[PDB]
């Protein structure tokens, strides 16, 4: 566990979709940029019209990321049913990820849960 | 030209009472045809959320053979509980037999 493995407070963000990797590795100011939490906070406050797509600089050293998911349902739910669905969703997903980690990564199931 | 097809209403009421750690004040006020309407008053002693007290009362809803308990006002404050009501009769018989020890 190194400093980059310890934590990574600097973030990297794109401005649109379909940016070629050549521009990204050429640190093209029109597409890629580097920020911190506070810097991006004032950026998004000052320029709401922009589109910001956060990602990694490279997969070689900063492979560590928080576990994240995107859910997209073509419907609308009332609040109480939404809460029930989110509770069932969170229990099932937490279980599934923990079990995968236990059976492959050799981690403690209960710690992950 | 409430449906008691699965278990008794008093069994559902006592299950709801057991789930609530705090006492239930208006348990007697609940009948076969008011449980979806009569708000619930607890004795605080709320387990579902571990909070000391709640500004708004809980309520019961019957949905596809289940009793769902949710707190009024802002539902996000207190967790929603689900109780299964449909029951295999051959299982209720076993439960009754084990009740006698
Ligand atoms: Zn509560």
């Amino acid at each position: 566990m190194d400093a980059a493995i310890r934590g990574n407070d600097v973030i990297f963000v794109l401005k649109t979709i379909g940016v070629p990797s050549a521009c990204r590795q050429n640190e093209d100011p029109r597409f890629v940029e580097a920020f911190k939490c506070d810097e991006l906070e004032r950026y998004i406050d000052n320029n709401p019209e922009c589109t910001l797509f956060e990602s990694l600089r490279d997969e070689e050293a900063y492979s560590i990321v928080r576990i994240f998911m995107d859910v997209d349902l073509d419907a609308c739910l009332d609040e109480i049913d939404y809460l029930t669905a989110i509770q069932d969703f969170i229990i099932e997903v937490s279980n599934c990820v923990a079990r995968f980690a236990f059976t492959e990564c050799g981690a403690i199931h209960e710690n992950v849960i | 030209r409430w449906e008691p097809g699965f278990i008794s209403f008093e069994d559902a009421i006592k299950r709801v009472s057991k789930i609530f750690i705090n006492s239930i004040i208006n348990f007697n006020d609940l009948d076969e045809n008011n449980f979806t309407t009569v708000p619930l008053v607890i004795d605080y002693v709320c387990a579902l959320c571990k909070k000391r007290s709640h500004k708004h009362p809980h309520q019961l809803s019957l949905e596809n053979g289940a009793i769902r308990i949710y707190k009024t006002g802002n539902p996000h404050s207190c967790k929603v509980k689900i109780v299964p009501l449909d029951g295999n009769k051959l299982f209720n018989i076993a439960q009754r037999i084990l009740d006698t020890n």
